């Protein structure tokens, strides 16, 4: 009886007789009413702060190193003849061998293949990828993590070896950082639209992966109930 | 040409030259290998982030320059001990400096000279944002086992 | 080598009574490699001006060990006397202008290399040489934060 | 708080006339490629502790039960007093 | 509100017709009103088999009714 | 608002909860054989629909605790049903609404965004005069209109994407036509 | 009117999802009524 | 419904936006910020006239 009230008075019961018992039931009902209201309200709050998680941790993820022993094995590639291909070749021989059948020929082609599902991941330069992320139609394209760089380097100016212009050139470059023209130049050219600060737009349809816990609890309850029933029957037999 | 750093387009049909705030680059054209012609060049207009960096830098170390686009290769690759692209152009003394999205690495630093970097880059992975959220045990998040 | 005290990159701890560095392990049980430094103790040379041996370790210390093994050199390290990174100032009404801190240690012949979080800029680049960067960063602001309601 | 400004990184300082300056730069470039620099970040920088975020949806703890469970618990001690009054009233009237 | 009260009247009449094939008329509206605002009012159930299916469908309607009202009411307060 | 039944729950979820009520009802039938097959049909559904239909309580002690957990299952899914729905009503697409004259879509104009103004007016003088807006002036010069009634009409349909004009005139138009906004 | 949140009050549009189901259930029971009453005498 | 609003609505926060914040650009005696003496951070500020 008194366990029925806490779960929204779902089950039917039979009322008691004592007046003090009636008072106890009435004061338990308040507790149950407040208890459930608090539960729903918190539950709504958790969802409005749901945060997303990256599918792949990084370049050393399980799906990247051994893609075969996975379902519809993961598809990823890059455009060859560049620095990215050179680095993967010297550090991951088997991954580089696997990537050979997913080679792209352009950044726009790679983005188009990624949007239509023909590709699952794209590996390329960090500076151009962050630019394309913020200029996309909508905000469908993101970079793993909050923007992560592996084998950090930078863009430079190639000059003839043993020349005399290098000291002047890099002194002039450091001077632009001191004045602050770099910020103006990146605001003028490298500004973006989309924000990657965990937007977490919305869920939908409450798929089975969410109800797995409650279904497992129901199954465990059924199993323990049948085990206890069998034990009670055996004990009653003896 | 790289989309955010070096953008190239054709000259004004009205005047036949380059607009303001741009720089001229000459490009070379090669016809069919069966029969080819004397030097054929097309004038284009080049603008972007690296172009602005080249313009400020040029006015204070005081030098003049002319721009042209590479034809053989894109960035640089060592094939049979030979380099192509911008790196190969610089190696053959055909060009003095190369300006663009060129990454500094140990392999290229043994054949040319790099200046201090003006932007930081690297290797990133891009995926499409999967619609929905993650919630394996969200229903157990409220309250605690003690209560 | 001249080094400065900065916790994420350089740790400075007193030596044991024996005169060596105490053993310590990481989260995975591999030993932490330390080095014997020498520098001023207490606050500064302002009053107790005398150097004592100490132990050093961190991000920059084990990068120097990697460089030494590859480049095949042997090193001795010490701390900067005044505890400053280095700027250009003028002294006692003179036309000359001279560096202090860690920048002046290298220029005066008291050092050969600077292994510390030193920022590359135009002003320092006209007297010394800088290598390619081993860390890319910027400038930010550190503030305090409060507690929410109940 | 805020964005970054003045983006200069960390380098190794030597004199303009040194036999070591060319080899140091090549070793640093090589160390970034093979992942030795990423190993140092994990050991000394990115181990981390208490985490970020400001909204902080929070699981409700025991503090709510104090203002709620006390009434039902106080109802029990206040129920036996009404028990005697009710049963005695049947005998009294 | 009237677009659902008309359905209260329709379902009450349908259940009264079903009971023909101690269930009075007023008790029909009383029980049918009870489910809309949670089962807090004592009532008496109609033994009719198809009436049971009808009132089960009505309960399924009322559950969705109350839940949406709470979500929206909550929503105004946030914004 | 979409369909009420299908918006927060996939049709496969209804089947899984649709079949599990019979599994519980079948489970109670096993307790009857070891130690009422119509009465208990109702009980399992009644708990889900929190209605007072039926008066059949479980008999066995183990059967008592099976339905004891079954009551909790109904509370969980109903609470998640209301919770998810509210989240859906609050959260909206962040969208892009042209932050201002410094928006990157205007400073670097592609062919997918076209904006213009009225020919021979004081907006033309503003852009033509000052040299750091040359890229923007070139884009508008080939798309400018003759009067503002035409540019406002060309925004109601998708022939034009942005119109730059006086705030006093434009704020009146936004308060009389509902498609438009500033 | 203005505002960006624009909390949309629910209107009759939601009826088609739900109000038709109960309306359909009314006519779905009378079909079983004729079968049920016959099944009383059919066995 | 009110409990839900109270659990997700937070008081407004100042959260200085960076180097262009009005507090830093127009300083007063009630707000104090500083850096380390004789650092590169000092050279940066002392050399731009704005
Ligand atoms: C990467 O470089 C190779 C050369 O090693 C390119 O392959 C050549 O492509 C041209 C253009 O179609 C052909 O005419 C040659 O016959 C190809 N040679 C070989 C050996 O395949 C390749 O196209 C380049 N890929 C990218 C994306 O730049
Ligand atoms: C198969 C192949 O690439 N062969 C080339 C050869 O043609 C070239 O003359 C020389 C360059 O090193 O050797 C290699
Ligand atoms: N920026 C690269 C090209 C892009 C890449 O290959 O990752 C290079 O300089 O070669």
């Amino acid at each position: 009886l008194l366990w029925g009230l806490v779960f929204n008075n779902s089950v039917p019961v039979q009322n008691p007789k004592g007046t003090t018992s009636k008072i106890m039931v009435s004061v338990w009902a308040f507790f149950a009413v407040i208890f459930l209201a608090s539960y729903t309200a918190n539950l709504a709050a958790f969802m409005i702060q749901e945060e997303y998680v990256d599918q792949v941790s990084g370049l050393s993820d399980k799906k990247f190193q051994r893609p075969n022993d996975f379902s519809p094995p993961f598809r990823f590639g890059t455009v060859p003849n560049g620095s990215t291909e050179r680095n993967i070749r010297n550090n991951y021989a088997e991954m580089h061998a696997y990537m050979g059948k997913f080679n792209q020929r352009g950044v726009d082609d790679a983005l188009l293949s990624l949007k239509t599902g023909k590709l699952d991941a794209f590996i390329y330069d960090a500076a151009v990828l962050n630019y394309m992320a913020g200029r996309d139609e909508g905000c469908k394209l993101v970079t793993i993590g909050s923007g992560k760089v592996f084998a950090s380097t930078g863009y430079g100016i190639a000059i003839q070896k043993d020349s005399g212009w290098k000291r002047q050139v890099d002194l002039a470059i450091l001077q632009l950082f001191g004045d602050g023209e770099m910020e103006e130049l990146e605001a003028l050219w490298l500004t973006g639209i989309c924000h990657n600060e965990k937007n977490e737009v919305m869920s939908s349809q409450l798929d089975i992966d969410n109800m797995a816990g409650v279904f497992y609890m129901l199954g465990a309850a059924m199993a323990l109930s049948l085990i206890t029933f069998i034990c009670e029957h055996l004990f009653y037999w003896q | 040409e790289e989309a955010p750093f070096v953008i190239v387009e054709s000259v004004d049909p009205l005047s036949g030259t380059c607009m303001r705030n741009t720089v001229p680059c000459q490009k070379r054209i090669i016809s069919e290998n069966k029969t080819d012609e004397e030097p054929g060049y097309i004038k284009k207009c080049c603008k972007g982030f690296c172009i602005d960096i080249l313009k400020k830098i040029s006015k204070s170390v005081k030098f003049t320059y002319d721009l042209y686009l590479v034809t053989n290769g894109k960035h640089g690759k060592k094939i049979n001990g030979t380099w192509n692209g911008m790196i190969g152009e610089v190696v053959m003394k055909r060009a003095y400096m190369a300006v663009g999205s060129l990454t500094i690495n140990e392999e290229r630093s043994e054949v040319v000279d790099f200046s201090v970097p003006f932007i930081e880059t690297g290797i990133s992975v891009m995926v499409s944002r999967s619609n929905g959220t993650v919630s394996p045990s969200a229903f157990l998040e409220p309250f605690s086992a003690d209560v | 080598i001249v080094t400065i005290h900065q916790e994420p990159f350089v740790y400075v701890k007193p030596t044991m009574s024996d005169g060596t560095c105490k053993e310590e392990f990481t989260v995975n049980g591999d030993p932490v490699k330390k080095v014997i430094c020498t520098g001023p103790n207490d606050t500064s040379p302002g009053s107790p001006r005398h150097t004592v041996p100490q132990c050093c370790y961190g991000f920059c210390i084990d990068l120097l060990i990697k460089l030494a093994r590859t480049m095949q050199f042997t090193y001795e390290v010490h701390l900067v006397a005044d505890g400053k990174f280095g700027t250009q100032e003028r002294v006692q009404n003179s036309n000359k202008k001279e560096w202090n801190g860690m920048m002046g240690e290298l220029l005066s012949g008291q050092a050969d290399m600077i292994v510390a979080p030193l920022t590359i800029n135009n002003e320092r680049a006209q007297y010394i040489e800088f290598s390619k960067p081993f860390k890319y960063q910027g400038l930010t602001i550190l503030v305090k934060k409060e507690i929410p309601r109940s | 708080t805020g964005e970054l400004f003045f983006r200069s990184g960390f380098g190794i300082g030597m004199r303009k006339d040194s036999p070591w300056k060319q080899q140091v730069s090549l070793s640093i470039l090589k160390s970034h490629e093979n992942g030795f620099m990423e190993d140092l970040d994990k050991t000394w920088v990115r181990y981390q502790e208490c985490d970020s975020r400001s909204n902080a949806p929070a699981t409700l703890t025991f503090e709510n039960m104090a203002g709620v469970f006390m009434l039902v618990a106080g109802g029990i001690v206040a129920g036996i007093f009404l028990i005697f009054i009710e049963i005695a009233y049947k005998r009294h009237k | 509100w009237v677009m659902m009260f008309v359905m209260l009247l329709i379902v009450s009449a349908v259940a009264v017709f079903v009971f023909e094939y101690s269930f009075t008329i007023g008790k029909a509206i009383w029980l049918l009103w009870g489910l809309v605002f949670n089962n807090s009012v004592p009532v008496q159930n109609p033994k009719g088999t198809t009436s049971k299916i009808m009132v089960s469908v009505w309960a399924f309607f009322a559950v969705i009714f109350l839940a949406s009202y709470t979500a929206n009411l909550a929503a105004f307060m946030i914004q | 608002t979409l369909d009420s039944f299908m918006q927060p729950f996939q049709s496969t979820l209804w089947l899984l909860v649709g079949l599990s009520v019979h599994v519980v009802a079948v489970m109670l039938y096993l307790l009857d054989r070891f130690s009422t097959l119509s009465s208990a049909m109702w009980f399992s559904w009644g708990v889900l629909l929190n209605s007072g239909i039926g008066e059949g309580a479980p008999r066995s002690f183990s059967a008592r605790i099976l339905g004891m957990v079954w009551a909790g299952f109904a509370m969980i899914i109903v609470a998640s049903y209301t919770a998810n729905l509210a989240a859906f009503l609050v959260l909206d697409r962040p969208e892009e609404r042209i932050t201002g004259i410094n928006d990157p879509r205007l400073r670097n104009p592609s062919d997918k965004f076209i904006y213009a103004t009225v020919k021979q007016s004081s907006v033309d003088i503003y852009f033509r005069r000052q040299v750091e807006l040359s890229t923007m002036y070139r884009h508008m010069e080939k798309h400018n209109y003759e009067s503002a009634a035409e540019a406002i009409q060309a925004v109601r349909d998708n022939k034009l994407h942005a119109f730059i004009w006086d705030s006093a005139v434009l704020e009146f138009e936004a308060s009389q036509k509902c498609d438009l906004v500033t």
